């Protein structure tokens, strides 16, 4: 029961917090346990999307949130599911310049296994709640996000900081794509 | 080819599960679209029949056929097919001061909902979708 079925997927390094980010989005809770995701997994959530015009109309959307593994032992398998999504949450950790340098590898990885070369994407900086342990210059992350012509959001699965916002931005990004049919 | 031998079995067993759920999902989404496409043909053919019953839309809702004077809401024109229908059979559409008739509304959820643009670019770049590919590869057991 719903009007639209939208498929999304989160990819990044292991431990940058994708499973946790997604759980916070569909459960508004926060589980601290790290149990590296085995290959793939996905959670579903029904949501409402309202339109703009000038008012507009409400629409029931059924989200399929794809959560890929970060490890390389699985790189092969994980990338297979990249074509199964309309939009991506490309996230890195704010507390690891490393994961931020891998963001460039991921992008290309996406470009080759997605349904298109330029899918709707949104760059995500996770773990904002720990500024004392932060190591990624905000300007770079913000500039890289402008090189790709992509929205950037510093988030926190913990505080929930923007977790909701970012996701509903990718969504709205995909909704503009569909509507042009 | 995607080579899953590396996968230990507890893992293998897990992946498949996730994949099953995906297939369950796909099945459901195709039947959801079928049903709607079914509703558009039924309602559409009804129009093609009553089409020879002079000026019926003037007094009766184009969808439920109930008489206007008998309702508690107020007649509306579909911004699309410009026929009138009661409040209950109408819907306020996305971008424009106005409304849409229950059929025209489904007609639109279906055109956007199917996502032809997406599934065709997907189909033209790979031969099958993720779970599919991963299913034959998981057959190597
Ligand atoms: N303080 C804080 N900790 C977080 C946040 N997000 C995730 N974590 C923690 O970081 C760890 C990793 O989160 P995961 O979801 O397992 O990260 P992952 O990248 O999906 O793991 P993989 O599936 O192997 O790629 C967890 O044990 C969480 O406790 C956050 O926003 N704030
Ligand atoms: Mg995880
Ligand atoms: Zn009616
Ligand atoms: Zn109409």
């Amino acid at each position: 029961d719903y009007d639209y079925l939208i498929k999304l997927l989160a990819l990044g390094d292991s431990g940058v917090g994708k499973t946790t980010f997604l759980y916070r989005y569909t459960d508004n809770k926060f589980n601290p346990k790290f149990i590296t995701t085995v290959g793939i997994d996905f959670r579903e959530k029904r949501v409402v999307y309202d339109t703009q015009g000038a008012s507009g109309k409400a629409f029931k959307v059924h989200l399929q949130l794809w959560d890929t593994a970060g490890l390389e032992r699985f790189r092969s398998l994980t990338t297979a599911f990249f074509r199964d999504a309309m939009g991506f949450l490309l996230m890195f950790d704010l507390t690891s310049q490393q994961s931020f340098l891998n963001v460039r590898n991921w992008m290309s990885q996406l470009q080759a296994n997605a349904y298109c070369e330029n899918p709707d994407i949104v760059l995500i900086g996770n773990k904002a709640d720990l500024p004392d342990q932060r190591e990624v210059n905000e300007r770079q992350a913000r500039e890289l996000a402008e090189k790709y012509g992509i929205p950037y959001f510093e988030t926190s699965a913990a505080t929930g900081q923007n977790v909701e916002k970012s996701v509903e931005t990718l969504l709205d990004l995909i909704m503009k794509r569909m509507e042009k049919c | 080819r995607l080579d899953l031998s590396t996968l230990t079995d507890e893992e293998a067993e897990h992946v498949w599960a996730v994949v099953q759920r995906d297939f369950d999902l796909r099945r459901r989404e195709e039947e959801r679209l079928q049903g709607l496409k079914g509703k558009i043909q039924k309602e559409s053919s009804k129009r093609e029949l009553l089409s020879d019953t002079a000026h019926l839309n003037e007094t009766h809702c184009a969808r439920c056929l109930q008489p206007y004077r008998l309702l508690l809401n107020s007649r509306r024109q579909c911004l699309e097919c410009s026929l009138f229908v009661c409040k209950s059979c109408s819907h306020a559409h996305p971008e424009e001061q106005g409304w849409l008739c229950d059929p025209c509304h489904l007609a639109r959820v279906v055109k956007i909902g199917s996502l032809e643009w997406y599934y065709q670019h997907v189909r033209a770049r790979f031969k099958r979708f993720g779970s599919a590919k991963v299913i034959r590869s998981l057959c190597g057991r």
